[PDB]
This record gives C-alpha cells, sequence and structure tokens, in this order.
RNA sequence: GACCCUGUUGAGCUUGACUCUAGUUUGACAUUGUGAAAAGACAUAGGAGGUGUAGAAUAGGUGGGAGCUUCGGCGCCAGUG
RNA sequence: UGAAGACAUUGUCAGGUGGGGAGUUCCUUUAGUCCCUCGAAAUUUGAGGCUAGAGGAGAAAAGUUACCACAGGGAUAACUGGCUUGUGGCGGCCAAGCGUAGCGACGUCGCUUUUUGGAUGCGGCUCUUCCUAUCAUACCGAAGCAGAAUUCGGUAAGCGUUGGAUUGUUCACCCACUAAUAGGGAACGUGAGCUGGACCGUCGUGAGACAGGUUA
C-alpha cells in the first residue's frame, strides 16, 4: 500500500478567524456566547458556511482530525485511511451532527488502497469502522473496520 | 501542545502527556539500529589516522 | 403551487415596501402582455412571470422544487422573512443604500454587522430603522439589512460602532452547496 | 511488483508493437505482446481487465499511453463568466487585482477563463458570492455551444444536476424563455437551485421527475439537452473508482437507460418549431457502447430525426464502424473529445433536428 | 436611458437643435464618463435582458442592454456643425 | 462556568383523505379554398460508392469455394485481424 | 352593403396538474414460480404483471427536535486533598492462571513511520529559609576512555549558581564572560518588600440603544 501511495505521489480562513471577524463587527458580546466544543472532530471541506442553528459551535484547528488508523480483522492489518464522514455517535445527536469523534463511534472510511473484492466483483471504496479508542485522551483515532 | 492547550481536565492532560512522551519513545525504539551503526562508525573514525592529502 | 391570499400578499408587500421604493414597477404589465406574479410552494414565495407559472403547473406538487426567484418564506407564526435570493430585486429598486469598503465587505460576507470603520458612502437623510442594501466599492450588491442609527448619529458615532444590522448576505450561497 | 520495472517493460512492449515487422521475437506474436501489455497496464494503472481491454481497443498504443497518463493527471482550473452580470475582461481584471492567475481558455469560447494558481479561495471571492463566475469545466461548456438557445424559447435540460449548463443556457437566452431543469435526486437539486439563485436566473423550473416521463408531463419543448448519466470514463481523474468498478453488467444497463432517454428527448421536441427543433445528446464517457451506438439506435428507431453539423470548433469525428458493427454513415458529423489531445474532459456530442 | 433617447432624438430632429443636443450629450459624457462608456463600448453590453424602446418607465427600459449605433447616420448628416460635434463626442469618449 | 424543564420564536423534518371539476397546460385531428414558387418522404430506371486498430492494402455484408485461367498472373497456404 | 382574412377564433379525443369548486366514507422494498408482457444486447438483462408483509375527518391546521434567540422555573455552588512524577493508544499472536465459553501481564507484529543529512497571547526585581528531582565543585563505577577534552550512571544540598539579541511578555534558536552561569516550595492570598460591574423602566427586536433611574 505504501509503495502504491509513493508512486502515485511520483505521478479559506478558520472558524476562529470568522468568529473574531463577527466579533469585530458586533459591539456587545453576550456572556458565554462563544461555545467551543472541546472534543476532537471531523469536518471535511476546508471552507464552509454553517447553519444559524450551529453557527455557535467552534471546532478548533488543533482538534480537527482528517485521518485515522483502521484495522481490518479478517486480513489482520492496520492501515492509515482518510475519514469520509462521521456517521453516528451513540452519545449525542448534536455530537454526530457536529462530527464529534468519541469512543465506539461509527464513521465512514476510504478503503480504496486496501482493495477489498466484494461479491459482485466490485472494489470497496467506503466502509463503516467503529472508533474504539478515546481520541480526547489519545492524540490519534483508532478504529476497527466492520467487515 | 495544541491538544494540551484545548485540554479540559487533569486526567486528559496526564493522558496527553503520557501519549506524547511514549510516542517519542516508540520513535527511538524504531531508531535502534541506525544508532548502533553510527556508534560503530564513530569509533572507527575516531581511530582513523590523520593523512594529509597535500603534503 | 397556489397564489397568495390577501393577507399573505399584504404581509409580503409590507416587507417589500419596507425595503424598496416602487412596487407598481414590479407588478406592471410588460411589452408582450405578460406580468410578474407571486406564488407559494411549500411555505416559500416565488416571484415569477405568469407565463412561467402557467407553464409550470404541469409539475406535480411533490416534484416542484423551484420557480423563478425565491423571495422568502412564511414562518409558522405568519410572518415573512426576506432572502438573499430576493436581493437582486432589492438592488434594482432599493430605497436606502450603504457602500462598504473591502475591510468591511469581506466581514459582511462572513456574516458580521457593518461598522463605521467599514462604511465608505451613505445615503443622505436615512431614518433610524430603515431599509438599506449593502454594496461594495464596485457597485456590486452584497446584501441587505436595517441600519442602526440615522445619518447624523452615524457621522457622530465612534468609528468602531455598529451602523447596520445584518439580515442576509451572499455567503449563504456557500452554505447551500 | 516493481512498477518502475513495469513502466520500462510497457515502453518496450509499445515499441515492439510499433515495429513488430522489423523488431520481433523468434516466435512471439502480436497476440502475446498485446496480452502482456494489457496485463502490464492493468497492474500499474489499477484498471480491471474489462475496461482496460476496452480502452486498448479504443486507441493505438502511443495514443493509449498518452490517454492513461492524462487520466492520471488532473485538469487545470477553468471558470465560466456570467454574461448576465459581467463580462470576461472586467471579471479577469478584478480577479487579477485580487491576486489569482488567469488567462483565456482559448479562442473557441468567449466566456471561459482558465485559472492556474490562486491566493484567495476561488469559491469565496466576493464576485463569486455575487454570482459573477462559476467553477465549471470546458467539456461542460461544449454542449451548450452545440445547442445555442435563442431568446424566447422553451428549453429542456433533461438532467441538470450541477447547474452550470442550465445557467449557461440562461446566459445565452438572456434571462428570456422557459427552461425546465429536471434532476432526479432532491439532494443534488438543492445545489442546482442554489447555483441558479446565486447566478441570478429567473426563467428556471426545477422538477424532481424521472427524465423519462417528459412527453407525458409537458412535451413540445423547442430545444432539449440530454447530458446522459454514463460510466464516467472521461472524468476518471475526478472519480478514481471508475478504474476498476465498471463491468460487463454495467455496460449493458447504462446504455439501455441512455437509449430510453434519447428516445424520450426525440419525442419531447417538436417538429414544427419556428426557430429550433434541436436535440443535443452529450455523454461523459468515451466508450463506443456508451457513445454513438445510442445515436445509431436513435436514427434507427426514429426516422424523423436527422443528425446535423455540431458547430463546435475542435474535435474528432465519430466512428462510422467498429469491431463488427457498422453505423449510419452520417455519424461522422458527431465529435469526440479526449484529454490527451485537448486538455479537456472526455465527452461525446451529437446534434439532431426533428422533422416529424 | 436619457443618453440613448437623446441620440435617437438628435437623429430625428432639425439641425441647430440637434447641434444643441449633441453639445448637451458631450457635456454629459464629460461630467459622468465611466458611467456611460458602456453605451459605446460593445464589449461591456449587459446581457440581463433586452432593450425595451417603447417602455413606460426609465428603469423599465433596460439602458445598458443596448448600444448607441446612431453615429453611423449623424456622421453623414448634412450639417458640418453636427458632424464636428459628433467628432468631438467621440474624441472625448476616446480621451476618457 | 456547566446541567434539566416550560412558554414564545427561529431553523429543519413529517402529515394534511378519495372521486369528478373550473382554471391552467401538452399532443393530434377538423372546417378549408384556388394557384404559383421552394423543401422532404414515397415510384421506378440507372450511375456511383465505403480509409477507427492492425492487416501489403479503401475489409459494404452473407453464401458457397480448392483450385482460378484472353492461360500469367493469381488462389489456397503463413500471417494480422 | 363594406373592411379584414385561409391565420385567427372555434370544436372533438388523448393526456399533465389541480393548496380553488361540488359529492362520499399510484408508485417503492421484501420472498417465490424461473408464470406472462414490455423494452434492450444477441447466445442475456432491465421495467411492469401474480401471491401477501412493509411506506406514503383531511387546507383547518397538527406532530416533532439532547439545535437557536428571548423570558421564566428547578437542581448544583467552589474546588483537590496519603492527589502528583518515565516510559502512547488501538487490533492480532503467545499467555501461568482464574474458569471449565469469557478476564488475562511481559514481549512481539501492524498504524503513527522514512532506499540517500517558530510556539506562546500577567510579567519583572531584591532578601530569608527549606527541598533535591545536582549546573559546577569533592569522591567513585562504566565507556577505543592513548594523552587531552569528555559522555552516562552513583553517594552527595557543604559551597556558589550572569549578560545579550528578539518579542506585548516568555520560551525555543543564536551570541558573549564564567567553575557553572540547575530545577523548585513557603501550601485556595505562591515567605517579606517594590514595580509595571448588575437590576429595573421606555422604545425596540431579523437589531440594540438611552446624560433614563437605582445600587453593592
Amino acid at each position: 500500500i505504501k509503495n502504491k501511495r509513493a508512486e502515485k505521489a511520483a505521478r479559506g480562513i478558520s472558524e476562529e478567524e470568522m468568529f473574531k471577524v463577527v466579533k469585530t463587527g458586533k459591539k456587545t458580546h453576550k456572556k458565554g456566547w462563544k461555545r467551543i466544543v472541546t472534543k476532537p472532530t471531523f469536518v471535511g471541506p476546508d471552507f464552509t458556511r454553517r447553519p444559524v442553528k450551529y453557527e455557535r459551535f467552534i471546532r478548533p484547528m488543533g482538534l480537527r482530525y482528517k485521518k485515522a488508523n483502521v484495522t481490518h480483522p479478517t486480513l489482520n492489518v492496520t492501515v492509515q485511511l482518510p475519514i469520509l464522514s462521521v456517521k453516528k455517535n451513540p452519545s449525542n445527536p448534536l455530537y454526530t451532527q457536529l462530527g464529534v469523534l468519541t469512543k465506539g463511534t461509527i464513521i465512514e472510511v476510504n478503503v480504496s488502497d486496501l482493495g477489498i473484492v466484494t461479491a459482485s466483483g466490485k472494489i470497496a471504496w467506503g466502509r463503516y469502522a467503529q472508533i474504539t479508542n478515546n481520541p480526547e485522551n489519545d492524540g490519534c483515532v483508532n478504529a476497527v473496520l466492520l467487515v | 501542545v495544541r491538544l494540551l492547550k484545548y485540554a479540559q481536565s487533569l486526567y486528559q492532560c496526564k493522558q496527553l502527556k503520557r501519549a506524547a512522551l511514549g510516542r517519542m519513545a516508540t520513535l527511538i525504539k524504531r531508531l535502534k539500529d541506525p544508532l548502533i551503526y553510527l556508534d560503530q562508525v564513530r569509533q572507527h573514525l575516531a581511530r582513523l589516522p590523520d593523512i594529509n592529502p597535500t603534503t | 403551487m397556489r397564489p397568495l391570499t390577501d393577507q399573505e400578499m399584504k404581509i409580503v408587500l409590507d416587507k417589500l415596501a419596507n425595503y424598496m421604493t416602487d412596487l407598481k414597477s414590479l407588478i406592471a404589465p410588460l411589452e408582450d402582455g405578460d406580468r410578474y406574479v407571486f406564488r407559494m410552494q411549500k411555505d416559500r414565495v416565488y416571484y415569477v412571470k405568469l407565463s412561467i407559472a402557467n407553464i409550470a403547473t404541469c409539475v406535480a406538487r411533490d416534484k416542484l422544487l423551484s420557480l423563478g426567484t425565491c423571495l422568502g418564506k412564511m414562518t409558522k407564526s405568519g410572518k415573512f422573512r426576506l432572502h438573499i435570493t430576493a436581493l437582486p430585486i432589492l438592488a434594482q429598486n432599493a430605497r436606502y443604500k450603504i457602500w462598504v469598503k473591502d475591510n468591511g465587505a469581506q466581514p459582511f460576507l462572513y456574516g458580521s454587522n457593518i461598522v463605521k470603520a467599514h462604511v465608505g458612502r451613505w445615503t443622505e437623510d436615512c431614518p433610524e430603522h430603515s431599509g438599506c442594501v449593502v454594496y461594495n466599492m464596485a457597485d456590486i450588491p452584497l446584501g441587505f439589512g436595517v441600519t442602526a442609527r440615522s445619518t447624523a448619529e452615524a457621522r457622530r458615532l465612534d468609528p468602531t460602532g455598529i451602523v447596520c444590522f445584518r439580515q442576509a448576505d451572499c455567503g449563504e450561497y456557500l452554505r447551500d452547496e | 511488483p516493481d512498477l518502475q520495472m513495469l513502466r520500462t517493460r510497457i515502453t518496450d512492449t509499445i515499441r515492439v508493437l510499433e515495429d513488430f515487422q522489423n523488431l520481433a521475437e523468434e516466435g512471439r506474436s502480436r497476440a502475446e505482446y498485446t496480452n502482456q501489455l494489457l496485463k502490464d497496464i492493468c497492474a500499474y494503472y489499477g484498471y480491471n481487465e474489462y475496461l482496460a481491454e476496452k480502452l486498448l481497443n479504443l486507441f493505438p498504443p502511443r495514443e493509449a499511453f498518452a490517454f492513461f497518463e492524462a487520466n492520471e493527471t488532473p485538469r487545470p482550473v477553468v471558470i465560466r463568466t456570467n454574461t448576465l452580470r459581467t463580462h470576461r475582461r472586467d471579471l479577469a481584471q478584478a480577479l487579477i487585482n485580487r491576486g489569482v492567475t488567469l488567462e483565456p481558455v482559448g479562442k473557441w469560447s468567449k466566456v471561459g477563463l482558465q485559472v492556474f494558481d490562486s491566493k484567495v479561495p476561488l469559491g469565496a471571492t466576493p464576485e463569486y458570492l455575487a454570482g459573477h463566475y462559476i467553477l465549471q469545466a470546458a467539456s461542460s461548456f461544449l454542449p451548450v455551444m452545440a445547442l445555442c438557445p435563442q431568446e424566447n424559447e422553451r428549453c429542456l435540460d433533461m438532467a441538470a444536476a450541477p447547474g452550470g449548463k442550465t445557467t449557461h443556457m440562461a446566459a445565452l437566452m438572456k434571462n428570456t424563455g422557459v427552461i425546465f431543469a429536471n434532476d432526479p435526486s432532491k439532494s443534488r437539486a438543492k445545489g442546482l437551485i442554489g447555483n441558479i439563485h446565486r447566478l441570478g436566473v429567473r426563467n428556471t423550473i426545477v422538477c424532481n421527475y424521472d427524465a423519462r416521463e417528459f412527453p407525458r408531463v409537458i412535451g413540445g419543448f423547442d430545444r432539449v439537452l440530454l447530458d446522459a448519466p454514463c460510466s464516467g470514463t472521461g472524468v476518471i481523474c475526478k472519480d478514481p473508482s471508475v478504474k476498476t468498478n465498471r463491468d460487463a453488467k454495467d455496460f449493458m444497463q447504462l446504455p439501455h437507460t441512455q437509449k430510453q432517454l434519447l428516445l424520450a428527448a426525440i419525442d419531447s421536441c417538436n417538429h414544427a418549431s419556428k426557430t429550433g427543433g434541436y436535440i443535443v445528446y452529450s455523454t461523459c464517457s468515451v466508450c463506443v457502447e456508451e457513445n454513438e451506438e445510442v445515436v445509431n439506435y436513435a436514427l434507427s428507431r426514429r426516422p424523423n430525426v436527422k443528425l446535423v453539423e455540431t458547430g463546435l470548433p475542435f474535435g474528432k469525428e465519430g466512428f462510422t464502424s467498429y469491431m463488427g458493427k457498422t453505423f449510419h454513415p452520417s455519424l461522422k458529423l458527431t465529435r469526440r473529445f479526449y484529454p490527451h489531445l485537448y486538455n479537456v474532459d472526455g465527452f461525446f456530442v451529437a446534434k439532431f433536428k426533428k422533422i416529424g | 436611458a436619457f443618453c440613448k433617447q437623446l441620440m435617437t432624438l438628435a437623429l430625428q430632429v432639425p439641425e441647430k437643435s440637434s447641434q444643441a443636443i449633441l453639445g448637451l450629450l458631450q457635456d454629459v459624457v464629460h461630467t459622468h464618463g465611466r458611467k456611460v462608456a458602456a453605451l459605446w463600448n460593445t464589449e461591456e453590453r449587459k446581457g440581463d435582458g433586452t432593450y425595451k424602446p417603447l417602455s413606460e418607465t426609465v428603469e423599465g427600459s433596460n439602458p445598458f442592454t443596448t448600444t448607441i449605433w446612431e453615429g453611423e447616420l449623424l456622421r453623414k448628416h448634412y450639417c458640418p456643425k453636427v458632424r464636428e460635434g459628433l467628432k468631438a463626442m467621440e474624441k472625448e469618449l476616446r480621451s476618457i
């Protein structure tokens, strides 16, 4: 997998800055208006506009995670794969909407490099994986593929 | 250090410290062999004679 | 779709007259014997030509998702909220105008209030809570809203001071993507 | 294995196939050589045997190698200006003042502008948010200049999912006429509506209907565009799954739906149109089963439709014949677009007049 | 809108008055300029609608979706005064 | 600081029956004529035809065929399809 | 009696829509026969069709949300205190045992992770005393430790432990003397000394404003 990646290689502003801008635009700061979520999250697109429902949740650059360590059981192997979307967090609907990564969290992972052959002769390009560590205590995301 | 900046409890800070210091250790345990090779070559160079090229 | 009722059109025209100067221009008949109308599809109002509406009726209710220009939505409490999609009409026939420099134009798109440190041009004799469309230095319509103070108070105001209340901006197009 | 060694071996096999008569082996034949090259390219370029073989039959060795290098390499940035709001000169001037590197995409489009590198996010620029330009592709530019829509007409964008083509239609009709923009998935119709409202279009009707109930719902459109859902062998750069996820079953279901869609478009246009009776069929694939066989089917099952000159600046003619099947001679009027020759996504276009 | 309408008028109106109209439009171009340069540079013609000549209101008639093409007759009007006035108009349009 | 609940509000989602029908809209047909000038498709009778890749070569296509013969050039045969 | 004119207008059948008027109380998924039709490619498919499970009083409005703004109600009201420190997490293998499938340390393998060498967003100075988690000095053990200069470790707190550049400040890096120019506590007030708002009211609210009042 790593040699394939190596040979393939051979071939906006952050929400903190946006919030500071809005604050410069607005005189009066309501007490505790800035509600930063202190849990590691996944976002995806670099620059996006959030709904007014969730425009108060700030997700820090230092806490954004884009890549995870996924283990395939049947073919015992751990590979670094990119996270596509946070699918369900069995702790809070708000957490799964904001993309909070907690223990036992179902996420979508790209398994394109792994090369899983399916029944129809397809090639797997996205699979569910359960995060089985505590990313809030460990500066990493560890997940087991549900295959 | 960034994660510690955004930490929220003593347990979280301890786990983050333990993780950081242990990740650095794993890196060294990976760099076992080059250290041995460098020690050997260090000794051999320290024992090499001085030969002046232009004399 | 369904045409607006009398009270619904009264509310919509109240908001439109709050923000615009002439409205018989909007509802005036055109050269080809056609006129613009108002229709409601799933608590959204759409400004659209009568010909387009009459040719759009063939579409089943569950399958019509847009028609013409979406002016805004009627909320559950029976009030009309105008939209950045309805900005172009406001630019065409705006009542009060506020020009912002780049230093406030970028924040306005990010979703911040307009400041005296940002304003670059006013419209003389603007009352306190009036309808002002926010443009940049290139006469490009950037948004719309309601201003905070009058012209004299804004002039006398601290340059780090709110002069306009943000209500809608072009950044929501970066949202609904 | 050693994929650099395999690149070298691919080069050797290509020269061997080029000069087999002079440069040969004791008894190894073209069949063995091309089979080895097939396996080589399947291994290094991550293509399944079926699709890799299909593209190998599509092109001469050198051209095939260029095609797959191009498919590995991404396309440049390209944007379309809204003639409804600004024009190319002022838009380019403003963007350069903001600090991005642009230059006109060519002499074939007067509305397109190629972007190389940028200092400001292209989708966050104030002009972009005001609806001055849209991030589209030149391949997507092509079908509308095939079907230039005149003012005060009824047009049917039978599949208008991104929105760029519908907005460009609105630009050329000058916000006049009626455009039925249909997309059979609410989620992507959301982005369609967003783009329409950002770019300032007032003559669009967005429907979520299956594109094949059109002669039943409205019928009688002056002009129709049909960007047929396809296998995606022209945007393999953007969608790397196509390399190994397209099988025989797929290349049998996809064309049946495309054939039904083309029949629907033919039945949806009107023969008695004062200004235009045009169907324009476009496809994002480069495979012959996907491309021009649906055209042959259309000209074989509806005699009242005639293939007409495409009016596009560049391209290569359609294939009158292929491995066994002979098409209608007139198919040469169609045009094909490939990345290796022209730095554009691979498309196929076809223009039709209705007579009956 | 007034520039376009006055060019049409000057096309259809007697010599001395037409000279006056050309002078007024020259003054208008001098004062405003950049605002009305698009009426003569066809590359800046807006395409957000079609010009409506027999309109009812000034805003209703889309003025920037058209081009002042009258010069092609007012340069061959019989009066040297109006001809040189149009020449001065183009001169200052050029020296904008 | 934080947490739970209620009321109003915004944001979003879901539901809001069935049968005819005004309105609206698409296609076809009809009144309904006299002609003239153009275009298309049907009627024959002719004439002429095919350059994706490789294959020497511009391979409509199918059918038989190992011999063809203005009796010297061809077939078959080896390719390459 | 004149003008217009083979286009209009008009009529009929087939449909699309119907939040308006009158009356009354269809598609999608699942499994099966390889049972029929319809398309499509030729040596096979996709869509309908059959059987019976699952989805979709009634234009008045209704249900819903770990979301938002405002108003209110309730619980909690500080907090750690034989705490803290040096060795990451996840999954597999092994695994004395417990047990008779489940928990299971140390190691090993996989990810982080490799075939060529600025971060930070209250600081600073003087003196007393104490700690050692020792920078130097004293004595030791080990090192290709020839000599010299050293590195790591041990006992040791008796004795001492700077100045620059830079930055809002600090650290990192870099630069100069020096034997070295160590780190901490004085116990929720970091030993002693010095220095560098919330309540009401009016009007609003897609939004705040008041030389309006009161008050610790």
